[PDB]
Order: C-alpha cells, then structure tokens, then sequence
C-alpha cells in the first residue's frame, strides 16, 4: 500500500 | 549510499524497519510494481509507509514537489530539510535514521560480490579439500552461493569446486530446512553434510576467510 | 576456447 505524500 | 538496499521486496523492508528500526526509520530500495521507480520505505508510529520514487529518466521525483538529478540527491534533500516531506493532508514525515544495508553475516566465510569463477580461482589455489566459502549469487541477485572445494588436495579433476545456491525469501538450500540466518544454515550444513546429486558428500571442513 | 561460468549443483 502506497502513501500520497507532498 | 547506506540507507539503499538493492535487492529487497516491500515485504522485506517492513521486516528490517521493524525488527532493526525503530521511529524514523527508512530506507530506499527498487519498486517492485513499477520496475525502474524507486520505494522511499519508513518507519512511523509502529508501523511502515512506502512511498512512490519516480525516475523519468531525466529526474526523480515523488510524484510531485522538488526534482532531483539523481536518488542520493532527492533521498539527502529530505534527510536535511525536516518538513518538506508530509503525508497528503498528513503529518511532517521524518527521514531520521537511515537502515544501513549490511551484509547478512560478519563471518569471515562470507566474502560478498565474488564471482563463480573468481571463487573457482581462491577455492583452487588457496583451498584444500572441505574449504568453503559463501558469496552473493551474481545470477539470482538477493541469494547466496556456497561455494566448496571437493575431493583429493589435487589443482585439477569436471572443477574442483561445487557451487550450490541458498535461496533468500529466510534461508534455504533447495527447498529443505529454512534458517532464520545465514550462519544457522551454515552451522547446520557443516554438521549434516549436504550430498551432491551425482554423489559426494559436501563436507564443510574450515572456512576460506576473506582477505579483504 | 571458451570457458562458461560455473553452475550450481542440485543436492540433497
């Protein structure tokens, strides 16, 4: 499971 | 280059964040879903986030934000800037202690990127019957060979050496006991002697120990 | 002569 990140 | 672990799935990297981590945590390794991006693996409140790498070719990138010439740039840029990496409507995410990539043991019996024929060479001339080494495997990356020299004290017989692959995905010889270390396979290998296919009997009788 | 990389033997 991947994370959105800024 | 500490914190890049090259040969390592996500399932891998949660097992060391989690086992030789502790909070902030992290390290990079290949993306397994998209071959040729990068995985920004760390650890936060018990638990592991991996994050997306893109590599255009020309830059990386987090799929968005700053971009960078090359991975170490892009990876010691947010080491060195607390606050530029967030979760998306999330918290600050700290990239504070690198997960070094260290070798799977520190016996002197294991002598890391050496090739078959380059193990072939010091088995041959620095070896005598029983001596036995264990290098990474140059075709299945991520695996481990074990590399022993074979019958009578002779230079020449088919080679002097046998080589038999230790799968990693945990440690196995062909799918018999699987060892929670390289050194416990080692252990247990030299005390119940593995048996080549046409017949003789690997016997590890003492270590050929890197010079390096 | 060519010499080929070493393969890995099947045991046990």
């Amino acid at each position: 499971t991947y994370t959105e990140v800024d | 280059r500490r914190w890049f672990h090259p040969n390592i799935t996500g399932v891998e990297a949660e097992n060391l964040l989690l086992t030789r981590g502790v909070d902030g945590s992290f390290l990079a390794r290949p993306s397994k879903s998209n071959p040729g991006d990068f995985t920004l693996s760390v650890r936060r409140n018990g638990a592991v986030t991996h994050i997306k790498i893109q590599n255009t070719g020309d830059y990386y990138d987090l799929y968005g934000g700053e971009k960078f010439a090359t991975l170490a740039e892009l990876v010691q840029y947010y080491m060195e800037h607390h606050g530029q990496l967030k979760e998306k409507n999330g918290d600050v995410i700290e990239l504070k202690y690198p997960l070094n990539c260290a070798d799977p043991t520190s016996e002197r019996w294991f002598h890391g990127h050496l090739s078959g024929k380059e193990a072939e060479k010091l088995l041959t001339e620095k070896g005598k019957h029983g001596s036995f080494l264990v290098r990474e495997s140059q075709s299945h990356p991520g695996d481990f060979v074990l590399s022993v020299r074979t019958g009578d004290d002779k230079g020449e017989s088919k080679s002097k050496v046998t080589h038999v692959m230790i799968r990693c995905q945990k440690y196995d010889v062909g799918g018999g006991e699987r060892f929670d270390s390289l050194t416990d396979l080692v252990e247990h290998y030299k005390k119940n002697p593995m048996v080549e296919t046409l017949g003789t009997v690997l016997q590890l009788k003492q270590p050929l120990n890197t010079t390096r």
